[PDB]
């Protein structure tokens, strides 16, 4: 059967066996930059697999009235062992993502999930000509939440899943790579992005490269008796990562 | 044995979303765990084990 | 848009038999429904949108 | 996986994801009267697609104390569109019939239906030596109803399960074609019947081909919590239909 | 698929729709004794399909407090038609096994069962210096029963589940031929037994030859509702038996 997978990356692996299908980007695959492209010129550093391996972020807890979460990842991955330190000594950087998003339920539950990587996911702010901090964005290893009604605290995201922070109908965004997570038959929340900018390299902190979000359509919805709490844990592995311009510790 | 220079490591097992069950499902459950050896598995210094123990002979 | 000349049908859904849950399983469920085009869809003369709308410049 | 069947005909389709296997009549597939066993000498009228395509009936509701539902498959189909005008408008027709009966349930329910097809389904009267009104037979796209104990209506079917209306064991109603539509594993009450009469075409109002008729054995039943409503709807589709011996409008 | 199984041994016949995989022994299978390894002079009675062939013993009830099930073998099987009839005239005998142990229950039960073959249990006395009574060993097609403390009955076994009578870790019980009974996937508990002795035939009555035990690690446990009667059934066909030596009746 194919509803079984393996995926292995450095010195970590994933098994699964309710899953659907692997998606794998707009058709491309990650890989290292070539040398007719290239602008920097020294050597640049392929570490290992010291870096290419699964980082599990932290959980969040789905309920009935949840609304959604978002992360960024250049930035969400800064704390996350030697990608973090060659993030925090390099000035350019590259990579592409692995994201696999678990969530178990048993057959009496129902509800759906919308797992999307927005590109270049530019934020509005909540009161409208008003600056928006660096902590309301990008939480690092934390989500951040939508709400359901528009959100009016000061420098802060307007925070609206009918709107999904950019300003578009929520229902558009299956236009970005992305899949389903229903309760019914998946567990395979897997999008394998390549890079995507339009320089060939990039610092890390001070860009995102993209936006994960875990919206749910049909909500989360279970008979008395059944177990309440059920989490929802988000795994990114980078891929095929390097860097350049080595310099000293940077800004945290 | 136990000695300070071939430490070995570690093994945790932690939650990454929870159990979910429906309604009329018992929810706490019953984890096993194996062990075994691989194929490149060896060993070396025939020694006594330290869990044998007699006083008296067996009569 | 909407003209007479060129009215385009109905969608509709029904019940065909019923939805049928066994006890301690939730009734009320929803369906979520799609949208797309095939690979023979066309589109011809460029207009403005009618949802577009300015009343000063953004500055 | 051979659970899941599409089947297409006209500008109709039915797909089944838990059906377990589909059956065709007593070996023979529907096919157009050839002209060596041929009678009338005019011209067949072989419509189009426009007859070849799926017909809903009405839902019966199965409740746990009820007992069986049967119709009339030529006088069945006399107001859906063009079967039912073609029906009016000529003498003679001929068609054989694909019929899917629906039903589903949860995996928390049990019980059994039967389904069979019965040519020439001669029923017999409630009180004895009296006539039988055309209403109490065929009651056009309605389900009439068997009971548990014998009936007196007067002018009405002798309508017990235990006999069928026709005076056998309900246990031997096994030799037509059939299946069972188990609600542990079925949904794919199919039956593909060809055209069975003794002459080589036929009136549709005069004479009926056929009789469906769902009976549960093991009886609906499930547990408190469970959704009581359990429908069951009867698609029916005439294949190979042609048409002869053109006249006025017909007996309504 | 090959979760299904189909057994066949003289006019008795075991299917299973829901097995995983059929064990057989130390890798071999069982043989009749050639002439080379032979010690007897006279003519082996290898009898007919009259013994190889399915035995049902009693059922035993699978609670939520139980702790263990045990039988013996070539002395359960002493009163079940023939093989028991040529174990009470034979002198020596020789055979093969295949126990096939049925359990089954629903999707919302849960609870794990271990089922060894364990060659030549030697059993632990219960007070220590005294003897033990053959009824307390083994009592015909009727199971013995674990204990959770330690019994102190007179002439009796020693029965602990954390020291399975012998006097070793349970947990070490998997280096016999075994299999587990996990209610979530299995009922397929079937072991082929080899003939394992250090002579190359027996007696039946004097030697007992291995012992079944039924261990529940993870306990049975379900919801208020479900079917809290959950029985356990043993059945055992004896495979390429072969008898010599005869004298008059034996000793019951």
């Amino acid at each position: 059967s194919d509803r079984v997978r393996s995926i292995t990356l450095g010195n970590s692996t994933i098994t699964t066996q309710e899953s659907a299908n692997v998606v794998v980007g707009y058709g491309v695959w990650p890989d290292y930059l070539s040398d007719e492209e290239a602008t920097a010129e020294d050597q640049p550093t392929q570490p290992d697999v010291a870096t290419c391996r699964f980082y599990t972020l932290d959980s969040v807890s789905w309920m009935k009235e949840s609304q959604g979460w978002w992360w960024k990842f250049p930035d969400a991955l800064r704390d996350m062992g030697l990608f973090g330190q060659n993030m925090q000594y390099h000035y350019l950087g590259r990579s592409g993502y692995t994201i696999h998003v678990q969530c178990n339920a048993s057959k009496f539950h129902q509800g759906c999930l919308l797992v999307v990587c927005v590109p270049e996911a530019e934020m509005g702010a909540a009161n409208i000509n008003e600056k928006i901090n660096r902590e309301h964005l990008s939480n690092g290893e934390v989500a951040n939440t939508f709400s359901g009604t528009k959100s009016s605290n000061t420098n802060d995201v307007q925070q609206a899943v009918f709107n999904a922070g950019m300003g578009v109908a929520v229902g558009n965004l299956t236009i970005f790579p992305h899949q389903w997570i229903n309760l019914r038959t998946n567990n395979c929340a897997t999008i394998v992005m390549p890079y995507i900018n339009s320089v060939p390299m990039d610092n890390m902190f001070r860009h995102y490269n993209f936006t994960l979000m875990i919206i749910p359509f049909a909500k989360l919805d279970y008979a008395a008796g059944s177990s309440t709490y059920i989490p929802i844990t988000v795994t990114v592995a980078p891929m095929c990562a390097e860097y350049n311009g080595l310099r000293l510790a940077g800004h945290q | 044995s136990k000695d300070i220079y071939t430490d070995a490591g570690f093994i945790t097992c932690w939650y990454q979303t929870s159990i979910v069950v429906p309604a009329e499902v018992q929810n706490q459950s019953v984890i096993l765990c194996f062990v075994s050896a691989c194929n490149d598995f060896s060993v070396r210094l025939l020694r006594d084990s330290p869990f044998v123990r007699q006083t008296a002979f067996y009569q």
